[PDB]
């Protein structure tokens, strides 16, 4: 197993919801969080969550890959990447 | 072996680093052990390049994870440069070792500590800093504020760090998450619980550099 590698929840669900809201805020977007289809986590300085999320964009279902960087001890949570 | 070991007191450990958003812990772990053996063998404490290993270890996956053992094999084969000549960027780039000039240091090999053996690990820690692995994904580990940590945590290891000492009831670990985590960046993990995996699977996979 890769140390610091990507490997396959209530908290995870909120992180997925967090990614979509964060993205809507930054891009003045109107994505509707539909569901977390798949989740993987990776240890970095903290945790990098690789979330596969289904949203509704203009009435149409679409799947995005979101990377949410969490550093719990600093109460920090950041949308690192977001794209189809 | 001694009752207490702490390589920081022997001047064999550099300041705590922060790997950031990159899954480069395997390189940081390797580097701590190289900084340590080099101080032990030459009397000098220097900082070596995690970036170099991140970019150049073709067996590892850049910021997507890697292996402390292949990084250490790389240093035994080609040496390593100083951290300031090859600084950390937090992202993998192309290998530029040969763009820098002569290496700063070189090791002679790599050895593995017999796994799942607490005494073998302490024995090796007594000799030099050792690259070890553990499961750090758990919330308790993430929030570690100090004290001798017992978890809870499983044994599905996912993070590489470095053991730089120990005591009657703990093993001293240098983490790579900045000084704002744990005890100024370190963690004391409980030992002696009769768990062969080690707390958080700490005895799962340990390597150290050999320097003639």
């Amino acid at each position: 197993a890769l140390m610091g590698g990507i490997v396959d929840s209530a908290e995870v669900e909120e992180l997925a919801r967090f990614a979509v809201d964060e993205h809507n805020k930054k891009e003045n977007a109107l994505l509707q969080f539909s569901r977390l289809v798949k989740a993987k986590q990776q240890v970095v300085s903290g945790i990098m969550h690789h979330l596969t999320v289904e949203v509704i964009e203009g009435g149409k279902k679409k799947v995005y890959e979101a990377k949410v960087w969490v550093q719990a001890w600093l109460n920090s949570k950041k949308l690192h990447e977001f794209s189809p | 072996i001694p009752e207490y070991v702490d390589w920081r007191q022997k001047g064999a450990v550099t300041p705590v680093k922060n790997q950031g958003s990159c899954g480069s812990c395997w390189a940081f772990s390797a580097v701590v052990t190289i900084e340590g053996i080099i101080k032990i063998r030459t009397g000098n404490l220097n900082e070596y390049s995690e970036q170099e290993l991140l970019d150049c270890d073709r067996r590892s996956y850049g910021c997507n994870g890697g292996y402390p053992w292949s990084a250490l094999q790389l240093v035994a084969q080609y040496g390593i440069h100083y951290r300031n000549t090859y600084p950390y960027e937090g992202v993998q780039r192309y290998c530029r070792s040969r763009e820098k000039g002569p290496y700063a240091a070189k090791t002679d090999g790599v050895r593995q500590v017999q796994p799942y053996n607490e005494g073998a690990l302490l024995y090796s820690i007594a000799n030099q800093p050792v690259s070890v692995v553990l499961e750090a994904a758990g919330k308790d580990f993430q929030l570690y504020r100090g004290g001798i940590f017992v978890g809870p945590c499983g044994n599905k290891v996912d993070h590489a760090v470095a053991a730089v000492g120990y005591g009657p009831n703990y093993i001293l670990i240098k983490n790579s998450w900045g000084t704002g985590w744990g005890e100024n960046g370190y963690i004391r993990i409980k030992r002696g619980t009769g768990n062969s995996y080690g707390v958080c699977g700490l005895y799962t996979s340990s390597f150290y550099p050999v320097k003639n």
